[PDB]
């Protein structure tokens, strides 16, 4: 049946975050079959397997080597290293908490943070340019009537995701000996911050957020973000995010 | 709302 048209071509379909999916496309323009990619946002870093309607049943890490008519020419890596969809419920944060991210491995690392009393923040590995995604900013997903109703002691680390959606690590999962799939939530906040938070397609994860960076980053340099919290709902925020917004508008003043 | 990066 081969032949020169579309039917035996490949297609490419783009997430606006810049990671896609790859392949074959069925019948009903389906990314289903055992060759299909999830390719990260650096168009070398890819999981590649075994999808159906694009959601990733057993996806291998492999390097997207290069392209040829389109088509993806994949290495896969040593380790026996595989992936699944496993979008986190109310209650569960991953299936795999321990296994890292392959693309956030490769460029940030947690430590102390250079930011006084703030605990460990983020660090990049390496060199970057701006607008890169960095990390990923997973969570169990739990409902904002659930977040605004309890103390902001158990809010250290929600992150809105949409009007019906907050994505939290709750303790014991922001140490990272007991989650480190994802480590977008050990980004510190800055006023004067490095980085965004940006929405992102992840094939593991699900939808979710990331950290991505505004502008070129050096190697060991600290990832930060803007918390964003209301300024004026005083500002509904933590005491450290209140006394560090009044510092903020001083220097601008 | 006690939680970041909110749409308001
Ligand atoms: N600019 C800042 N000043 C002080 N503390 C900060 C800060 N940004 C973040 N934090 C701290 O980081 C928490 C959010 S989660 C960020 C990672 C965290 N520092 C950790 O060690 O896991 C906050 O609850 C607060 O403890």
């Amino acid at each position: 049946g081969y032949k020169d048209n579309i039917r035996h071509g490949v297609c490419w379909i783009y997430y606006p975050d810049g990671g896609s999916l790859v392949g074959e496309v069925n019948e009903d323009g389906e990314m289903t079959g055992e060759k299909i990619a999830y390719v990260y946002p650096d168009e070398r870093t890819a999981l590649y397997g075994k999808f159906i309607d694009g959601e990733m049943i057993e996806g291998k890490l492999a390097t997207l080597m290069s392209t040829e008519e389109g088509r993806p020419h994949f290495e896969l890596m040593p380790g026996n290293s595989v992936y699944h969809f496993d979008k986190s419920t109310s209650s569960c944060i991953s299936t795999n908490a321990l296994l890292p991210d392959p693309y956030e491995s490769e460029r940030v690392y947690v430590a102390e943070s250079l930011i006084s009393s703030a605990g460990e923040g983020l660090f990049s590995k390496v060199a970057v340019g701006p607008n890169t995604v960095m990390s990923f900013a997973n969570g169990v997903r739990i409902t904002h009537q659930e977040v605004d109703s309890r103390d902001w002691a158990l809010n250290g680390n929600t992150l809105s995701l949409d009007e019906e959606t907050v994505i939290d690590v709750p303790e014991p999962y922001n140490h990272v000996s007991k989650y480190c799939a994802s480590l977008g939530h050990k980004a510190n906040h800055s006023f004067t911050p490095n980085c965004i938070y940006d929405m992102f397609v992840h094939p593991r994860f699900g939808p979710i957020k990331c950290i991505r960076t505004l502008r070129a980053v050096e190697a060991d340099e600290e990832l930060t973000v803007a918390y964003g919290y209301d300024h004026s709902p005083g500002p509904e925020a933590p005491e450290w995010y209140q006394v560090e917004l009044k510092a903020f508008q001083a220097t601008q003043q | 709302s006690k939680s970041k990066d909110r749409k308001y």
